[PDB]
């Protein structure tokens, strides 16, 4: 689900709890949480 | 048939523990799949061993159950314990802990089965035990018949348009023989029913929406009943497959008995003398 | 029930239930004395004088 | 209590396994009963013994 | 290697920079549901709101060092009081001692004793103290000195317990032993006598795996004056009625007055004997207690050797759930 | 000794449900590195009686992490060097550090997890330290029995501190408890009155003594050496022919109370299955908040 | 001493009923899925009533989970003895080491055996629980298309309340026919029908054509039949000897971790969007109606000297019903000769009361007879 | 840990029977690292109400190797609760995966490696499961309470039993137990319109014979029936005891039985794996 | 404990516990006549010993 | 979502409708529906 | 387990009085003779090599 590759990066930082309005979806984890390492995919294997 | 499973191995782990010594427990996940547009498989079981669990008869002891609500006077039902558990197997000994029946010693022959008593009115025509019956008279089940028809009364019964029943105190909605064979009662005990699927419309829950459905399901329903020294109730997580094509009809058949011994020898001849009487065998075992 | 068994097992044992025709009080002043069941008589809205 | 011997014990019931006859029914020609441990005859009022 | 506990809390009872490491610590309950519970505990007779006061009277902070808590009790040796007064930096503590003490003999005459208020933790080892607000740190399984301290000059510690108060147990009963490896018990005496009465504290050593019996003829003195002086207060009512002879001699009557079942009502009932069981003053259970253990872990060896000290032998601390000695 | 559960795959949003469930305590039944989810599961209105009895025949583990396909749980009685673990409180009110939890059904108004798409469900049982758990029982049972003698039905005090905060016991109808209940409270009182009749049948003239001399005494005499007051048992009088109708042997029934009084107490907890050793964190843990613990 | 029978799973003729591909991701997927597409024909009526379109459908099945495991427990006196920690400067010592590591060897050798016969055995489990029974298969098959109507589904299920009474024993009950039972084998073979086709399979028979499916027994039952009904076809088989294979390589890699979803023929799909050993096995054949199945009884090669049961030993279960104090109406009541069973001269005749009892036989044959006071265990309960 | 047990010479006939001795426990009284085979040793089997009195004095240790000079041990409970070791069971009933188990003297004796060549003799433990060393215990107590496959009781140490007893009970006596006392009659009463009120009476009940024969009058209100409630504090009481009565007369379970692989029963003399609680 | 007991029904035909109370139980008639460990030993075979 | 190059064909037919317990989802429809064709995506345009 | 000796020895008990004898009593039923023998021939066991 995170990203892989960042593509670009950010010129300038800023505290990022205070503008949660310009946002859609917030999570903000405290440090290495455990859903990151999570690889459970789900497909089909044949069509017939 | 030539391609009737795919199948799937993963890859294998060795996890280790400690136990005095040293526990290497090897573990392989895998998994299949049916890839076969309808059936793909069947079975005709072709031959016949010895039965593996006794025929005989073994009065079942309420004794076990509560939930019904005893009588004023406890000398009375006192002297009902005092008599009625007298002589009689499975009677719940207050051995500690449990107060279940005690282990019996030796066996004739496979485990004993258990039979129940309904009541029904001495005006029954006799006829209805001849060909395959149900133990009610309402032949409902579910396979020949749409929801309700289990227990109204302003509908004939399917399987014998003259009357509408066969027993009045075995159908009837909160009658008298529902309120100890039923699944939603709460007076079960720990002794297995054999009539338990015969008075249960639970499965109002589990409505069936294809013949193939319960023909398939049949065939490997898990079992119900236990393996100790008697038939007693099992928890339904373990199991094992099983065959029964009764709760695919909800019948029961008739086994070869008459109301006098005099009757069943070697020149059977009549079948019909007096008020005694004579029951052919028609039953899945003619041999 | 303070009873023998035969009146718990029979109908008629029972020297509760009155006879249909009755003429005198031998009956009734056997009747009173089970008091294992609350029992009443009621003749004309009196007990018995 | 009453005596088993006079009420009369069974005729199925009495096989069964729990009935108190047949630990004391062993021989065809003897019977087999509990009784005060005295002399016979004794006095008349039955002692505790 | 072994598993440690850090809570911070204010420096009012266990001091963690005047004293050196290795010496158990104990876990003060919040006072808000003591003096709650007091409200239904206190028994009849005695007052009912005079622990709120005793604790009115001392005004989070949570831990307290069995260093401290030895000195305010009855048994104590001047010696200690004279270092837990000098020695701590802090002010005003002799009267804080003086209004601790006030508190427990209050706890132990509200029938809420301190076993039901002091949960025990391990043997401070570390911490880090602004002005008078602490973080101690202890060990709560395994043995002591799997540890590591900040202090460089001794890395691993020991177990430190005032002398005083240590009551070897074996040795006293003369069991005729030999000393291997033995238990560990922390035990509390209780006595009551209102308005005169106090809390002995000791620690116990033993290979005794059962109090028991072992305490209940040791501190035989206390239990004796103490089931007779406790239920004191009490309206006793005049001398029990004959009806309050419990009737056995009707059990096996063939012939007596029976009831039929599910009647007690106004049908005739009146025939029964009456019998009132009326228990009104005598000594119950929580008027007998004297005393209360709680397990600690296993010791090798005690030596003497120093203000009077007891240095531990390889502790392993293991801590047990607390018990009552009441008969 | 870590296990793990199949899952039949339920749906989005209850899947999502079963993910938050991430650190209470499961009840397995047997030692086997797989399990499905169907076996550990219990009706979440049930007699509170009977899963208190079968807790013992079971083993403690809780919930680590899970995902859509399994959901992995670690045992709690046996295990090496008792590791530590994280624990989802999830009793009526907090506990605090440094001190035993204990498990104990529901007692109080229940909370269960309803897996409509799997249709079956599942119950977590409270966390509880040890004093107050063993006080909540009592405080249940006791006004079950307030009840029960159609007194005054209220006293205003069925009310529990823990922290400061004033908890309320919540009224004793809500999910069923008239009836998931009614089981422990019969079988607790009957038992203290049997053992109460017991005593007083074997010593009669124990409540006739001195109202404060002579029982005081009696007491400290009996705790105390060999003394005894003679058989201070009188010897019960002599029983009948054990077929008359009305038998009564003492002995058998102080045997019977024995037996039913020591299996009752040990079907009852109290004893400590971990312990909070909480670390870099709150020195509090509220409800619902997960929480540092080393097993026992 | 004592072998160690190995055996290998794709020798057995019961790899022909599945194919087997190693995945050895399996333990990352969820629940994976398979789509099916199928196009039923159809037929141009006429008249009055308007015509239909040709139909279309999909559907879907998923996977589930099952897992072997054994247990290989090595005691610590042993383990002092590999490791070398226990391990003493004698000449002694070295041989209770020779004793251990060959210990050790000839255990593992047998655990990794079991994976073998796990697979034999799962296959047994899986099939038998799937396969309906003959008797309710037949008749079912023979009215499709008829299932709408109810009248029909009477007809149907008055047919299978015969069937499942009549035709659930042969070769027990039929043992002086002999066309009888091979009838009824070429009804259970050609009642299925066949499944999806690969080329991976390749189950030849020695000469031509390929093999269809098996005929899994209990030793007597193949006994009964390979001397009377059936004639062997051949001894031999080429078989293929190694699996398949599903990988995530490149394509798949990709998809499964930004996406969350893996295809297998994810690079078939790819290159036309964008332009872009056979072994020889003893085996035992037989023909049936038009057919080829391999015919075997796994109860020796497998299953044998172990603790488990046969699973092919299934189980039926029946419930008996019986009368117990029924009376005859009176116009019904009759001997059927006059001379009766005439009771003993000059004492009345117990012929006549309401019976109160009945008679059955036993498991053996012996009779044991119920009677009312039976009935007290329900009869006599506050529950009334 | 590991108690070391020291062996004196010993004659073949009688070596070779104590190597079967594997997996069971004996009872030192000091937990030095080194202990003498002789000071670990009860004497022939006598009073098993005093030989269950002196399990609580000592701690256990099970043995698991025997060479030609030297004998192991663990000693079981003093800092550990996940030793995970193996002791076989001696005890009739056959204990099933899940349980406790409680360590119980034995009975009619006969159970005793007679060592002549040492002149000494063994009498180790039989092991129960805990639901029916609880019975057996009950059972005992009662009959020595009687006197004011079974050995008779001594009149010396049964007192003391009667005496633990009898103060447990004497403790439930509370001016809040009476009022609990009050409602025998209510209780009975509601044992009678339902079935599993009168299910949890039992029949020899103690309780029934009492409440149809004796009426008792509505309690006297205990002093300050305002602040404080009283039956709260005795049911807290009784809970206090009861949990802990069980031990205080036969003794604590010791360990509970866990097994990975093996068949669930385990029948009698049968290792069988275990962790200690 | 099957072959002397009469609690235990009789495993081949469980509806009463013995068929026989003159030679079933310990002591019985029957059995001082053919028991092994009470020495009744005549010269002749005896085909129920 | 129909699939695009099947593995493997079927090879013998059958009246599915009646069969249909088999399986666990599935849906039938007259012919030529129109949702299967319009067949649209969702894209991220960029990580940073 | 108790059940499975019990179908066992129930089973035994009806192999033992019916096939006791061939050859004597079935000389009609040839091929059952030769299926006799082939059952007597498989049903042991061989030995070591």
């Amino acid at each position: 689900r995170p990203a892989i590759l960042p593509s670009g990066q950010i010129l300038s930082n800023i505290e990022v709890h205070s503008h949660r309005a310009l946002f859609d979806i917030f999570k903000r984890f405290r440090s290495d949480d455990n859903n990151l390492y999570g690889a459970e995919f789900d497909a089909l294997l044949g069509t017939y | 048939e030539k391609a009737s499973e795919s199948y799937f191995m993963g890859q294998m782990q060795v996890a280790r523990t400690e136990s005095g010594g040293l526990h290497l427990q090897l573990t392989q996940p895998r998994a299949n799949v049916d890839l076969g547009v309808g059936f793909t498989a069947a079975y005709a079981a072709a031959a016949l061993r010895a039965p593996v669990t006794d025929m005989g008869n073994l009065p079942q002891n309420l004794f076990a159950t509560r939930g019904a609500p005893p009588m004023l006077d406890a000398d009375a039902d006192d002297y009902l314990r005092r008599t009625v558990n007298a002589g009689n197997r499975l009677a719940p000994v207050p051995v500690f802990g449990q107060m279940l029946p005690q282990v019996p010693a030796g066996l004739a022959r496979g485990q004993q089965s258990v039979c129940e008593f309904i009541a029904t009115p001495v005006s029954v025509d006799l006829a209805y035990f001849r060909r395959a019956c149900n133990p009610r008279g309402r032949a409902a089940g579910e396979v020949h018949g749409e929801e309700g028809l289990m227990f109204d009364h302003s509908h004939a019964d399917p399987a014998h348009p003259h009357r509408a029943t066969a027993n009045p105190w075995a159908s009837q909605r909160h009658s008298y023989a529902d309120r100890l064979y039923n699944g939603q009662y709460n007076m079960s005990g720990p002794a297995y029913s054999p009539c338990f699927k015969f008075f249960t419309p639970a499965e109002a829950v589990a409505k069936s929406r294809g013949l193939a459905r319960l023909i398939a399901d049949t065939g490997a329903a898990a079992s119900p009943t236990s393996n100790g020294e008697y038939q007693f109730k099992r928890p339904v997580g373990a199991g094992e497959l099983v065959e029964d094509p009764c709760a695919l009809f909800q019948e029961a058949y008739p086994p070869l008995c008459a109301s006098d011994s005099a009757l069943l020898r070697t020149p059977l001849g009549a079948e019909e003398h007096f008020a005694q009487y004579l029951i052919r065998d028609e039953s899945p075992l003619k041999g | 029930g303070n009873q023998p068994q035969e009146e718990l097992n029979h109908a008629l044992a029972d020297a509760t239930l009155l006879p249909p025709l009755i003429w005198d009080c031998d009956p009734i002043l056997y009747r009173d004395g089970l008091a294992e069941r609350l029992p009443e008589l009621r003749v004309n809205g009196a007990h018995f004088q | 209590v009453r005596p088993r011997w006079a009420a009369p014990a069974a005729a199925d019931q009495l096989l069964a396994p729990g009935n108190a006859d047949l630990r004391l029914e062993l021989h065809p020609a003897f019977d087999f009963f509990v009784a005060p441990e005295v002399d016979v005859p004794g006095p008349f009022a039955v002692p505790q013994v | 290697r072994a598993r440690l506990i850090r809570q911070v809390t204010l420096a009012d009872f266990c001091e963690p920079q005047a004293e050196r490491p290795g010496l158990v610590v104990l876990a003060l309950r919040h006072p808000a549901d003591l003096a709650g519970a007091a409200y239904a505990a206190t028994p009849p007779g005695k007052n009912h709101r005079d622990l709120e006061e005793a604790w009115l009277a001392l005004d989070r902070a949570s831990v307290v060092s069995l260093n401290f808590l030895v000195a305010a009790a009855e048994n104590a040796d001047d010696a200690l009081r004279a270092h837990v007064t000098t020695n701590y930096r802090d002010r005003r503590t002799a009267a804080r001692l003086e209004r601790f003490a006030t508190v427990l003999r209050a706890m132990i005459r509200s029938h809420v004793f301190p076993h039901r208020a002091l949960h025990v933790l391990g043997g401070l080892l570390g911490h880090v103290t602004q002005d008078r607000l602490a973080s101690v740190t202890c060990v709560a399984r395994g043995d002591q000195e799997a540890a590591r301290t900040n202090d460089m000059a001794a890395r691993r510690s020991q177990v430190h317990v005032p002398a005083c108060a240590l009551m070897d147990v074996d040795r006293e009963l003369r069991l005729g032993g030999d000393d291997g490896l033995r238990f560990a018990y922390l035990v509390f005496v209780y006595t009551q006598r209102h308005r005169r009465e106090a809390l002995r504290v000791h620690v116990a050593v033993s290979r005794l795996p059962e109090l028991g019996d072992a305490l209940s003829f040791l501190l035989a003195g206390t239990r004796v004056d103490n089931a007779i002086h406790g239920t004191d207060e009490a309206d006793a009512p005049a001398a029990p009625a004959a009806a309050a002879a419990f009737p056995a001699y009707l059990f096996n009557d063939p012939r007596s007055a029976r009831c039929p079942t599910g009647r007690l009502n106004t049908p005739a009932a009146e025939a029964l004997p009456v019998w009132a069981p009326d228990m009104r003053g005598r000594a119950t259970r929580n008027s007998c207690m004297y005393a209360a253990y709680v397990r600690l872990g296993t010791v090798e060896r005690v030596v003497r050797r120093a203000l009077p000290l007891a240095h531990m032998e390889r502790f392993t601390w293991d801590v047990g759930a607390w018990e009552e000695c009441f008969f | 000794m870590e296990v793990d559960i199949a899952l039949p795959t339920l749906s989005p949003g209850d899947l999502s449900a079963l993910q938050r469930c991430e650190g209470r305590v499961v009840f397995l039944e047997t030692l086997r590195r797989h399990a499905t989810l169907r076996e550990v599961a219990l009706p979440c209105g049930g007699d509170v009686l009977a899963a208190m009895a079968a807790y013992r025949r079971r083993f403690a583990a809780v919930i680590t992490r899970v995902t859509p396909h399994r959901m992995l749980a670690t045992p709690l009685g046996v295990g090496g060097r008792g590791q530590s673990l994280v624990l989802q409180n999830t009793g009526p009110f907090d506990l605090t550090n440094g001190d035993h939890v204990c498990l104990v059904p529901p007692l109080l108004g229940d909370e269960c997890l309803r897996l409509t798409s799997a249709n079956l469900e599942l119950r977590f049982p409270m966390t509880l330290p040890l004093a107050q758990a063993r006080e909540l029982t009592a405080r249940v049972v006791a006004r079950a029995a307030e009840t029960l003698r159609g007194g005054a039905p209220a006293r205003g005090a069925d009310v529990v501190f823990s922290n400061g905060r004033r908890y309320q016991l919540p009224p004793p109808h809500r999910d069923n408890a008239e009836a998931a209940t009614r089981s422990l409270v019969l079988n607790m009182i009957f038992l203290l009155n049997e053992g109460a009749v017991i005593l007083l049948s074997l010593i009669p003239n124990l409540l006739t003594l001195g109202a404060q001399d002579g029982y005081a005494n009696a007491v400290i005499q009996l705790g105390s050496a060999t003394r005894e007051l003679g058989q201070l048992v009188r010897q019960p009088p002599p029983p009948l022919p054990q077929d008359h109708a009305r038998r009564f042997c003492v002995f058998e029934a102080l045997e019977a109370w024995i037996a039913s009084a020591s299996r009752l107490g040990d079907t009852l907890g109290t004893r400590p299955v971990a312990r909070v050793c909480i670390f870099d964190g709150p020195p509090t843990v509220p409800p619902g908040e997960k929480a540092a613990v080393v097993e026992v | 001493c004592s072998t160690l029978s190995l055996v290998r799973f794709l020798e057995l003729g019961l790899s022909v009923a599945c194919v087997c591909t190693k995945f050895p991701e399996l333990s990352y997927v969820a629940e994976g899925t398979i789509q099916f597409e199928v196009q039923q024909p159809m037929i141009a009526r006429d008249g009055p009533h308007p015509a239909d379109q040709p139909v279309h459908n999909y559907m879907i099945k998923r996977l589930d989970r099952r897992s072997l495991n054994a247990a290989f427990s090595i005691a610590v006196e042993a383990l002092g003895l590999i490791s070398g920690e226990n391990l003493d400067g004698t000449h002694i010592s070295s041989a209770m080491r020779l004793r251990a590591i060959q210990q050790l060897a000839r255990n593992v050798q047998a655990v990794l055996d079991s994976f073998e016969r796990g697979t034999a055995d799962q296959m047994l489990r899986v099939l038998m629980e799937k396969a309906p029974p003959l008797s309710l298969l037949a008749p079912f098959t023979l009215y499709e298309g008829r299932l709408a109507d109810r009248v029909a589904c009477a007809a149907l299920v008055s047919e299978l309340k015969r069937r499942v009474r009549d035709d659930t024993f042969f070769l027990t009950k039929h043992e002086r026919n002999k066309d009888a039972v091979l009838d009824r084998l070429s009804d259970l073979v050609n009642c299925t029908a066949p499944s999806v086709a690969v080329a991976r399979m390749t189950h030849a028979d020695t000469q031509g054509r390929p093999v269809d499916g098996v005929l899994v027994t209990t030793a007597g039952v193949r006994q009964r039949l390979l001397h009377h009904v059936l004639t062997l076809a051949d001894t031999h088989a080429d078989v293929p000897v190694t699996y398949g294979e599903m990988v995530i390589a490149n394509t798949n890699l990709v998809t499964a971790l930004v996406m969350g979803k893996a295809v297998s023929n994810m690079d078939d799909v790819a290159r036309y969007l964008l332009g872009g050993g056979s072994a020889r096995v003893r085996a035992d054949l037989v023909v049936v109606g038009d057919r080829l199945v391999f015919l075997e009884a796994l109860e020796k090669r497998v299953y044998q000297a172990t603790q488990v049961p046969y699973p092919l030993v299934g189980n039926l279960d029946v419930t008996f019903v019986m009368p117990l104090g029924v009376f005859k109406p009176a116009a019904d009541r009759y001997a059927r000769h006059a001379g009766s069973f005439a009771p003993t001269p000059g004492l009345p005749d117990p012929r006549t009361h309401p019976p109160r009892a009945v008679h059955f036989f036993n498991k053996d044959g012996v009779p044991c007879h119920v009677t009312f006071e039976h009935a007290m265990g329900t009869l006599c309960h506050p529950s009334f």
